[PDB]
């Protein structure tokens, strides 16, 4: 399956194109509780703070295996391309209280 | 050693509880069980998620964020035990809380505690 | 540590009895003993063993300072003890190959005199929170019929275990809160990241009903991992790093925040005094008293042992007493009876020091308490 | 304190390793973990078969056969550890061998070591 | 806790290296290490931990005095180490509820650089002998393809475990004999209640062929549980309680008794000198030297530590050295290379003291080796 | 199943009848290691030394369960009634080098 991964590893914020769909991460929060994109859209999370954060979809969400995203340092980014309509929950691994959702339409 | 005195970092011996990167370590120094400062011992599984602490380096005057990832899937090492708590908050602020088993993300879903590495993530500024 | 005073006197009284039996031709016929009935001075010492894969519980007659039994457990298990003396239980974790391979979380329930397990209740999908031992991360409902435990990851949740029917019931999704203070068969309070409290009422099935209280503390006021909670009194006593105390009475079934109290004087605070330890706070229900491990320390030495215990009236906030324990103490609890004991556990000496709570005076001691003992648990039987 | 000195038995304190019945005890004194001189602690399983030793009672000048039956099915108690080997023979004479976990015949086939009791099974010499 | 000189050097060089990385702005990228390739100076220390339900092995670089890895075990495991450095393995025992519930006996084989298990082979019907750890109770064959382990109860038997095919084969019924000294893929010797050795030769199937030796010691002469055996030399070195040393040459796969040799002088023996400890004797194959732990002790303190080690030419019995060790030593072993190290383990200090075998000098040490470490194992790589 | 157990536990040997079928135990030995009986016969073992001994038949011999007898101290006795024909090997639990055999004709 339900996403592809453009880049295995994190990458520099400055890498993200201008029109890109972006979830900023700051003060221990994802930017939106709930992002709406279409089938085929790439979402990029950008950690804006020093505290490392990632995105993590449990097993069965984006396919059989969990998708545990790599931890992003300050000013690092990570993308996912959503290939199937549906609602996908995630959290930040060390931080269960940081929760988001991608709604793919 | 006065247990209650202000903790004093050094930058001269990683096996000692007052090494500077060990400011919020809880458990055992991996360097003492076949790991190194920032790597896990053979046979153990490396957490990807941890508490952090910013620790002051006396050598250079900078504070660095240390990510206290546990090495998991082995009984506790029993060697070089330490507990420091610089900036350490209670469990409702998990991100700086160090009684937690920071084993999340380790291969094979290992969740037992062996030892703890002290790698630098970046600046604490 | 070698032989305490209580051990010598217990072991010589033993040697005389045995010698008489021998002299009098009374044959030795071995059997398995039973522990005396649970009374108010019975104390549990849990040894998390510094994060060892297997741990031990010591069952102690605090009156004699005698080990009456032990219970083995797994990795960082959570001990509960029914206030009414009818059973003990824990939530525990094991692995098929010591510290690796398949993980099983389970709840065992034990007969508190035979120590035999009367229930073994497996928790699906390994949901226990593996954290150094916080007594209020696993709790009985007031009827003793349900065990609740905290799950931290993958998301906040509280597990419901039917001890009566001996079955895991379900997980309750909860907001971003921690610790479990049950007030009714169906209700408990948690403490939240934002600094409020959540009340959670749960039925047989369905989304539990979760209200919040106001935020009762600042973000930069740090409430410790070991609060004292009397379930019968519904008193929740919560120290901060500074010895400031939040009390919440939960007797009514709703949260009533009481006037804040300081356990240290303004002078003490400026002369470096702070609470420090593991179980830093105790609360005696009959006397409405609060006990607190305190000592002089840098702010960030909050888990180091303390040599002093201040005692204060929970209503007035007025100090009553300050004891020098004369050892490095990590944990305090109290028996809940009329002239109670002050239990003082040294993780470093692996010795439980047994004090007259009234005087602060040391009466006896129990050593060799595993490898890194941290947790004192009593029953409130009155 | 002198580990190499001849064993000198006493008949005043059963929780000490020099109590006369403990002359070939390997392990832990059950009286220290909620059993007694001759009974297992609550929750443990009592073996039937064991090594034996004749232990000199200094009180009446008589040698007694002790059957060092283990109490089983529990992790080692950790309290009152003793190792005495009066008359103890190697393992090819198991009747007198004390490295063996003498747990056989315990309820529930329990085979882990917790502690040892010191009951008399007759007289010796 | 207390830091060895070797720890300080190493922890200081490690601190400097890390300062140099941080200065050059080289980012920390955590990964899992591999241990260095096995070598002659790798030494294993097993901790039976005074009969704890879980135990540890420490893998140590003897040249540097560094812990290079560790391996977990259950209840009283039996360690083996292939002489060629190709694998390590143990026969271990676990229970489903820490020390009770279902018992699993199993053999695990590990990769000696990654320390990962490469086989986990269950042994049907819990047949391992639970005993304080004797290295020659579980033994590899010279090609490493088979592990044999002793069974005591209900009948003497030896289990055949195929490591190459990763399957338990069968139990061989044997006489009343103990320990296993393999000489081939399908031949091994044992020591018998009657003072004979038994040669046991087994096929694919059927009853083994059993050939007894002459009785080689009287019944009042007591052979320790920790003899030394060099599989590559076929030398069995067996001390008695008094420091008399039987040697059996098994190099031919038949037993050739060699002259007895007294490790202690008549004068020393009249003065109270006897061997004592756990692994009381070592044998260096290339130098043909015996090392025995000795002290002045009562006749029945044969398990207590010793402070000395005598060294003797195995061919002549001539004394070559008598070292004063500086500590209470329970177990000795040597590396099998040209200028061997002498390993000296203190169970009370939980420390491995590493000495120069030639001059007896303590070179370095390694502390914090579990609860009660007792067994030293080396590879004979040469 | 093939035998019953007159007494669960050991009993004083002055209660055994003279002329009862008896295997005595002394010197780390069953004194009659091969005993022939007829179907219906009660065998009694009696310990003549301070060293405790028992009888122990493995699983499948006398039933599916092993019979692990109680340990007889000095001058205690223990009986089994053999209810079916066949040869039943036994040994002493801590002394597995002590072996016996009851032939039931
Ligand atoms: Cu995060
Ligand atoms: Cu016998």
């Amino acid at each position: 399956d339900k996403a592809t991964i453009p880049s295995e590893s994190p990458f520099a914020a400055a890498e993200v194109a201008d029109g890109a769909i972006v979830v900023d991460i700051a003060k221990m929060k994802y930017e939106t509780p709930e992002l709406h994109v279409k089938v085929g859209d790439t979402v990029t999370w950008i950690n804006r703070e020093a505290m490392p954060h990632n995105v993590h979809f449990v097993a069965g969400v984006l396919g059989e295996a969990a998708l545990k995203g790599p931890m992003m340092k300050k000013e690092q980014a990570y993308s996912l391309t959503f290939t199937e309509a549906g609602t996908y929950d995630y959290h930040c691994t060390p931080h269960p209280f940081m929760r988001g959702k991608v709604v793919v339409e | 050693t006065d247990p209650r005195a202000k903790w004093v970092p050094q930058d001269n011996d990683i096996q000692a509880c007052d090494y500077w990167r060990h400011c919020s370590i809880d458990g055992n120094i991996c360097d003492c069980s076949g790991g190194s400062l920032t790597n896990c011992p053979p046979g153990t599984k490396l957490a990807t998620a941890s508490w952090v602490a910013s620790c002051y380096n006396p050598t250079d005057g900078q504070s660095y964020l240390i990510a206290y990832r546990d090495c998991c899937g082995y009984n506790v090492s029993g060697r070089c035990p330490c507990l420091n708590t610089e900036g350490e908050l209670p469990v409702y602020r998990p991100e700086f809380a160090n009684d937690i088993i920071w084993c999340f993300g380790a291969e094979d879903d290992a969740m037992t505690y062996h030892c703890t590495i002290s790698p630098i993530v970046g600046k604490a500024s | 540590e070698a032989e305490t005073q209580a051990q010598e006197t217990q072991g010589q009284a033993a040697a005389r009895a045995a010698a008489a039996d021998l002299a009098a031709g009374q044959d030795d016929e071995p059997r398995i003993l039973e522990a005396p009935a649970p009374d108010a001075r019975r104390v549990y010492v849990n040894d998390p063993a510094h994060f060892a894969a297997v741990t031990q519980q010591f069952v102690i007659d605090g009156e004699a300072g005698r080990v009456i039994g032990m219970i083995d457990g797994g990795f960082l298990p959570n001990p509960v003890v029914a206030d009414d003396g009818s059973f003990i239980a824990h939530a525990s974790t094991v692995f098929s190959r010591i510290a690796r391979g398949e993980r099983t979380d389970y709840v065992e329930v034990f007969d508190p005199v035979t120590l035999l397990p009367t229930a073994d209740i497996e928790l699906p999908d390994a949901p226990r929170f593996l954290v150094g031992t916080y007594p209020w991360m696993t709790s009985l409902t007031p009827d003793g019929k349900t065990l609740l435990f905290y799950q931290f990851s993958p998301a906040p949740a509280v597990g419901v275990v039917d001890l009566e029917g001996k079955a895991f019931k379900r997980m309750l999704d909860v907001p971003d809160c921690y610790h479990i203070f049950p007030t009714a068969p169906d209700t408990f309070f948690m403490h939240c990241r934002d600094g409020s409290l959540a009340k959670v009422a749960f039925g047989t099935e369905g989304t539990p009903e979760i209200t919040h209280t106001e935020v009762f503390h600042p973000e930069d006021e740090f409430l410790i991992n070991h609060p004292a909670y009397s379930q019968k009194a519904g008193r929740l006593v919560w120290p901060t790093y500074t010895g400031k105390i939040h009390q919440i009475d939960l007797s009514s079934g709703d949260a009533k925040f009481l006037p804040a109290v300081e356990a240290l004087t303004e002078a003490e605070r400026a002369d470096g005094w702070r609470p420090g330890g593991w179980q830093q706070v105790a609360y005696h229900r009959a006397l409405d008293r609060i006990y607190l491990l305190v000592d002089q320390r840098d702010e960030w030495r909050h888990k180091t042992a303390s040599r002093f215990v201040v005692v204060l009236d929970a209503k007035t906030g007025e100090r009553l007493a300050k004891f020098e324990m004369g050892h490095e103490i990590d944990s305090i609890n109290v028996s809940q009876d009329e002239k109670p004991l002050l239990y003082a556990l040294s993780t470093g000496d692996k010795t439980l020091y047994i004090h007259d709570a009234e005087s602060g005076e040391e009466l006896r001691s129990v050593n060799q308490l595993g490898h890194g003992p941290q947790v004192i648990t009593t029953a409130d039987m009155g």
